[PDB]
């Protein structure tokens, strides 16, 4: 039980848990030079997010060679991922980057690009075209994540309002805009979303961040539009409205991973309420099998502070005692001073509540939920992490060529490292976002073909007793395919390491 | 993981005083620990025997710890920001010749015992002649 | 389990739930008034703190006053705490803090909230000083630093309750290392039955802004889920610019995270924590919670004079309310710092002796009648003593309430 | 829970169980015969009894050759045991067949090696030589089964005892006598004995039920009569007496299994005692993993009427509710009206009382006595038990040359039919005594060496597609040693049946 073990715990002993959480960094300003992307790596990153809502072809193209460069010296996989614009009733390039408005105020709302970028206190531009005809006068039009209302008086002219201000606000360039009333009809992908992601299957991005995903049909249209020349990379649907959190279940089964947008959500549902929202939707993720990250406001203020404040690190560790896969940071990495000592302190806060959690609860409650008869492959998993946890196994090492199996045994969520040992790179990259998980990269045309599963296996161990998980008598759990699947791994094995 | 480097070591007149120091580079990636998240301990060996517990400083600082024979004397502190452990010692006296240490341990809180340290300077000679 | 009920959580159904823990405010210039104070205990408030590092004996006289006035007016038990000043910027009982502990022995506080206790031998110290006039009041010792933090396990034993300083302690240790230490320590005082309130840094930025962060809520909730009876709010209600608001805040929060906990895993890992052979005590209190949730009760009414019987239910961590009725005023009020109970008066000397124990009994469900918790057809379970047993609950029986 | 399983059973339902207890009958006059053998195989024999208590090697030759040629006519293997006679005082033999006594008779006990076939009323022989000198007047001789009790009143000569009968019982022929005296010295293994090992040794007899275990010492005394030819075969220890239960616990260590002789055990100790002593027995056998067998008042009825009483049938059910691996018949099978037809009623008694236990009771309990951190192998038996009821497999086949690992999946006790594949004629015939196993040999001369242990695999998984107990889309699971160790299975692999 958490309380017996609660009770155990001890500030003054080192912890010793190998980390099995993943970290996401934004990359921007501070952090897209190859030396900083070394550093990065180097101090935790596994996922290199690349955040389409600012930036040209040009600084995202940067990235990606930047980051496959560092990676390369440094001999690791990193996975890059790409998080969409998404549709948004959106508005910025301010003259002088900024306005402030006061209450009692009127404002221009003009739906011409002359306007676009030279938006000052009085005029401002709205990136809908159908806004005059969308919004009549007397409703609100909800400006920066609802902070400033303003009160339609009238369609001054064909594409422009004139609209009254009920709070002061300084507006900085490109603010959301959140129409109270819907009937918009917002669609899953914008023109722009689609040229992003097919510049993304193009470059080769291993998932991809699909933003404002309401319904399941829309996580649909986003695998439509990556096309088959990207059938394999993986979709993060992304929740950050109340549509989403209504119809979790349909998108889990629809998307590849999950990640909960805490701070969007926040302005649709009370603080109080975003906090159980959050339960619900990682607990739903880890029954599921499929990856869920937290991502909105992490370690916010150590952007410019060099330590974050005690409530944001309690929220850090709140998110991985929940059942998080992941946690993202965004701008503390982007735009921050401390980039590599903000990801250090994700490491340090990983560990920390992972050595705080009983590490068998979650499994005997996902174990209990499972229906029985289990079909072969669930059991074959299910029962690897049940031989770890039985033998006290360093390490488990699956054999998989898509990763499937390595997840599978994820959700069991056993008390050790496990080691993927695949033949594709694709897979190296995307399962950095799956807890516990490290692969290794077997180049079959650089090497035999390994029919007898053989050198994979060596590889393998190899790698756990290198990196200190195993050693000499220890024992570890290889789950791996047999001569005679179809597919799926449905075979296992307990070796012991030998000097 | 994390690697000390101790300089200042020397002679000195019964009675003097010196200022040895650690400078810290490299982190324990693993672990996510550096300089500034470990504690920092003191230890001295003096000739012949085994190597004891002079003096430890906490993570940030804020707590500090002395064996009885230089309190008074001996004063640790520590730039994080410069990544350096300061030992200065007044009043020295023959019988703190020895050869000293400073160590690093991954936790915030330091320890008197030897084998709780991770990390290791690699040692300076103070000898106090009178 | 927990991943069973989180998984079936939905953010769109009107939660319903009883507040189980308890909400702790600091009196300061906002909140001195005694309209100010009806306007906190309306709006949550069941501990009245008065911080000893600054005032005037005067001044918190006004502020004892002040409450006992106002809760009188509102027919309530509001209990009152005295925050000691400590040897701050060693000695446990600086001298100003022994005549601050008298006057508060004096005029009848019903709390300590000890100051930088560092060993079991400080609790005590303070109890001594506390004298025989003190020596039912209840001693709170605040644990912040990392001696205090070491020494929690005998601190706990000499102490009533413990309030975990979690900005005190993000002084000497690391952030991470806060969130395990408030953890071991909260959980270290649900076994031993005892009270444990969390203090600092609890909705600061509402002190001048309308709504908190969302960090600060979560680390509300996960106090709350954590395990801790009592939040305790300080800048907030004492300069703030909102304190009626930032108590329903807290009201909001309790109810949601209690909701969002998992019933039984509490209760089960208590009990299985306890040796084969139970005293009878522990076991009455056990199987009286336990009974509760095998029937589904929608109280449990507890006769304890001391109180030490309503704690002792509350370690269990039951489903629904627990009425404590008492003949000691004084019990009223310390029991506000235990999760989920709530004390009716029966004056001894006003209404006849209950010699019975059965006029007691029926104030009690009458109590919960009223406020809502209870409805005619609905069980109980009732816990108390017997005619001749030696001063302790041991006797226990199942109601259900009928229409009167 | 038993009683959640017990309100809900059916008396109208028909069983589907496969038998999983064996049955052993002993060879005699009934059934000696090729035919009448071939017909208990059929009947559902898997271990043949010789009681070496009567016969000459002649007799037992032909016991021997003619159950060989039987099981080679059906295809199968059945285990031949051997019954030693032990060092049991015996009666001699008696003219006419048959001799009656009343109390307050005289009747001459004589040692001289003359009259041992003559008998009378008058004066008959005994087998221990030195009776004379050990019983003194007065000193109490019981015969049969203590049914008789004599007392020795003369002296006589160097060789005979004079004796006051203190019954009323007809004695039967060659009885043995249980004097309570102390002074017995009581051997091991007699002359006769060490010469009866070696017959069977030499004629290659899989198992020794030895009888009158007392010590672990004993066991290993029997141990040693077999030489390095006869290091391969099975000891049974035959616990009949007090100090048989006294030392249960040494003496399962020392032997591979254990014989719980009901009758033989009432002698000495109170039915209700000995009801339970059979409780206590089985259960230590079942957590050593070792065969435990019930042998006397079996359907004892049964040898000479068509249908066994009430109460003899819940004696056999409950020896297999208890925890028993095998029951065995004695009598009634070897001179019995009834022998097909009594093996019928045990094979019947088997399939209702297995079919009324609760499935996974047994596996429950003997898990939680597993200290933690578990042994590899105990592992991977454990597990693929827990597998096979996860999954709700049909069949677990293991591939073991000795059957170490067979008899250590059994006493997890699954549900469902194991089957084993051996390289061992040995094995295959040594097994029959081990709950829900089924052999099947692979003759690695006649076809490959199965390096990848897949002909095997083939071999088995067609066994159980024949057998009625797997059909196409059903799950099997399947345990075997790795190509890169030898000793004991380490791997496991879960497959569905195709076809």
């Amino acid at each position: 039980s958490q309380l017996q073990h609660n009770i155990g715990l001890s500030i003054f002993e080192p912890v010793a848990k190998h980390r099995a959480n993943r970290i996401i960094c934004t990359i921007g300003p501070s952090t897209q030079s190859v030396e900083a992307l070394k550093g990065l790596m180097k101090s935790g990153m596994s996922v290199a997010r690349m955040n389409f809502s600012h930036g040209s072809y040009e600084y995202h193209q940067t990235t990606i060679n930047n980051v496959r460069a560092a990676a390369a010296e440094l001999g690791l996989h990193i996975g890059i991922a790409l998080d969409t614009k998404g549709p948004e009733i959106r508005t910025g390039l301010f003259k002088d980057g900024e306005a402030t408005y006061a209450p009692g105020d009127t404002v221009l709302v003009t739906t011409d690009p002359a306007f676009e970028k030279i938006g000052t206190k009085e005029k401002f531009y709205v990136d809908y075209p159908q806004l005059p005809n969308v919004v009549r006068p007397g409703g609100l039009i909800y400006v920066d994540d609802g902070v400033l209302t303003l009160r339609v008086l009238s369609k001054e002219d064909d594409c422009t309002l004139k609209c009254h201000v009920n709070n002061h606000h300084r507006l900085t360039d490109r603010k959301g805009i959140n129409l109270p009333g819907c009937e918009v009809d917002l669609p899953a992908v914008s023109e722009k979303d689609r040229k992003d992601l097919q510049f993304g299957v193009e470059q080769g991005v291993d998932m991809i961040f699909a933003s404002f995903i309401r319904t399941a049909d829309q996580v649909r249209e986003v695998r439509a539009a990556l096309g088959e020349k990207g059938k394999d990379t993986l979709i993060i649907s992304k929740i950050e409205n109340h549509q989403g959190v209504q119809n979790i279940d349909a998108i889990i089964e629809a998307s590849d991973g999950i990640m909960v947008a805490r701070g969007d959500l926040g302005v649709e549902i009370p603080a109080e309420k975003v906090v159980v929202a959050q339960m619900c939707i990682i607990s739903k993720c880890n029954v599921a099998g499929k990856p869920v990250i937290c991502a909105t406001q992490m370690l916010e203020s150590m952007t410019t502070n060099p330590r974050p404040t005690r409530a944001e690190v309690t929220d850090v560790a709140n998110a991985v005692f929940n059942g998080a896969d992941c946690v993202m940071l965004s701008g503390e990495t982007a735009k921050g001073k401390y980039p590599n000592e903000v990801v250090q302190y994700m490491v340090r806060i990983c560990i920390e509540a992972q050595s705080a959690t009983h590490d068998s609860v979650m499994f005997n409650s996902i174990k209990n939920l499972q229906k029985i008869p289990m079909s072969p492959e669930e059991a074959v998993c299910s029962s690897a992490v049940s031989s770890a946890f039985e033998v006290q196994a360093k390490a488990i090492l699956v054999l998989s060529n898509t990763g499937r199996s390595a997840r599978l045994i994820s959700k069991y969520r056993p008390n050790c490292p496990i080691i993927c040992a695949t033949t594709r790179l694709l897979t190296c990259r995307q399962l950095n976002v799956t807890r516990s998980v490290e692969s290794v990269y077997y180049d079959v045309d650089a090497h035999g073909e390994d029919n007898d599963r053989e050198k994979r296996v060596q590889l393998g161990v190899d790698w756990a007793k290198t990196k200190g998980y195993v050693s000499a008598g220890d024992v570890m759990v290889i789950v791996h395919a047999d001569h005679s699947v179809k597919g799926y791994p449905n075979q296992t094995r307990l070796v012991r390491v030998r000097e | 993981q994390v690697q000390l480097q101790e300089s200042g070591g020397g002679l000195v007149q019964s009675g003097g005083s010196l200022k040895l120091s650690c400078a810290a580079s490299g982190s324990n990636f693993s672990s996510g620990r550096t300089f500034s998240t470990d504690a920092i301990g003191w230890f001295r060996q003096a000739p012949g025997k085994e190597r004891e517990f002079v003096g430890g400083i906490s993570w940030n600082g804020g707590i500090t710890d002395y064996v009885d024979s230089v309190k008074g004397r001996f004063t640790i502190s520590r730039d994080n920001a410069k990544n350096t452990v300061y030992l200065q010692m007044n009043s020295l006296q023959p019988e703190d010749t020895a050869v000293y240490y400073c160590a690093g341990r991954d936790s915030w809180y330091f320890s008197k015992v030897p084998d709780e340290y991770r990390y290791w300077g690699q040692g300076t000679q103070v000898t106090v002649s009178s």
